[PDB]
């Protein structure tokens, strides 16, 4: 897409904040100044974090942008980014962007940051198998199936999501830095073959068991597994319970809505040293 | 996040200097820390980094065999040993940090220290 004749900035970039960003990038004096296509072709980087941008309409006319910093705006749609064929680095933290499929043709994209966007569905990222860095912290993701295709990732953050099933990571042996804190992970076996890890974070899991019936003498199998499948010993057990491997046991003369236990296990994978820590909650049916 | 810089100074070409940088306040469990350098007016450039809490390092092509970066993870401090210093190494060296090393390399999103003068003379 091109502007055939020089046109005022504010006619191309409908968002007042983004028009000012373009003006400043080009060292123009006002958003009413005319811009040429050649001037737009010369934009290779935009830094516009925390700028109150609600839309990047008009950015489609910037074919050569390689780095886009748009953290902390009010974006809800990234359709105008879809044909930015040279984009290599994209930062979109703290927006509300969910149309990840809009990125599918960005085949030079190496780094993508989408933290705190309210994302659940990441299936559109399947179209970016060349990605080297992916940051999806602080979202509401449960299903990371498609990440089994992202075999060029060396850095991946999924911290602070709702993930229990990390099997899709098992084959991603290029991973070096892997951030998985604050999920629902109880089973590390998917990580066992990640021999190139240097950084691994496994803090503060919440592992939620399927409800079972309350009984006065409760017996709950421990399902927390290390990378070799061995059971991780609980360190702290609620309600005066005790561990008799492989079961946690409680005497509950009165109904209570849940019992729980907490575990902590140092783990080494590759060169990475991690602390796998979590709470298992067992809800009880009265 | 606050970065405290130490070291630097002036030394004759071929000599050695050391730089230190300590991170304090609200540090992540692991993070990227190291230095960029800049001659006044000229473009800043990455020098060396290390993943504090891991082990991976990176060096600019021009320093790769003369400089060594290390960490004291317990002190949240990194160290740069600068050997065989050249006139071209004269610059202000800025400690700088980002949670993720691949982003650290860009500079743009980093936390920055105030800068330490390094001067190499003939």
């Amino acid at each position: 897409e091109t502007i055939t004749v020089p046109t005022p900035i504010k006619q191309i970039f409908s968002d007042d904040a983004f028009a000012e960003t373009i003006k400043d990038n080009l060292k123009k004096k006002s958003v009413t100044d005319a811009v040429t296509q050649n001037e737009l072709n010369s934009i290779d980087q935009i830094i516009a974090n925390n700028s109150d941008i609600k839309s990047v309409q008009g950015i489609q006319y910037l074919p050569n942008v390689t780095k886009l910093f748009l953290n902390g705006n009010k974006l809800t749609d990234i359709k105008p980014l879809a044909n930015l064929k040279n984009l290599g680095w994209l930062f979109l933290d703290e927006n509300k962007v969910k149309d990840l499929s809009s990125l599918k043709d960005l085949k030079k994209l190496k780094s993508l940051s989408l933290e705190h966007n309210g994302i659940s569905d990441i299936n559109g990222l399947v179209h970016l198998p060349q990605l080297e860095s992916l940051y999806l912290g602080n979202n509401k993701i449960t299903d990371i199936t498609v990440l089994s295709r992202l075999t060029k990732l060396d850095t991946l953050s999924l911290e602070d999501n709702q993930i229990s099933d990390i099997v899709p990571l098992a084959g991603l042996t290029k991973l070096q830095n892997l951030y998985l804190s604050k999920n629902h992970i109880s089973d590390l076996r998917a990580l066992a073959g990640l021999k190139n890890l240097d950084v691994l974070e496994l803090f503060s899991q919440e592992c939620l068991n399927k409800p079972i019936n309350h009984q006065s003498n409760l017996v709950v199998p421990n399902t927390v597994k290390n990378t070799d499948g061995s059971l991780v010993t609980p360190e702290i057990i609620s309600d005066d319970g005790d561990y008799e491997k492989p079961n946690v046991k409680w005497h509950l003369p009165e109904f209570t809505n849940e019992v729980s236990f907490i575990f902590y296990q140092p783990v080494t994978i590759g060169k990475a040293k991690a602390r796998f820590h979590g709470r298992v909650t067992q809800p009880l049916k009265e | 996040v606050k970065l405290e810089e130490s070291g630097g100074g002036s030394v004759q070409a071929g000599g050695s200097l050391r730089l230190s940088c300590a991170a304090s306040g609200h540090t992540y469990s692991t993070y990227c820390m190291g230095w960029f350098r800049q001659v006044p007016g000229k473009e800043r450039e990455g020098v060396a980094r290390i993943n504090v809490g891991g082990s991976s390092t990176w060096y600019a092509d021009s320093v790769r065999d003369r400089f060594t970066i290390s960490q004291d993870n317990a002190k949240n401090t990194v160290y740069l040993q600068m050997n065989s210093l050249k006139l071209e190494d004269t610059a202000i060296y800025y400690c700088t940090l980002h949670r993720f090393c691949n982003t650290w390399s860009l500079g743009t999103l980093n936390v920055w220290g105030q800068g330490t003068q390094v001067t190499v003379s003939s």
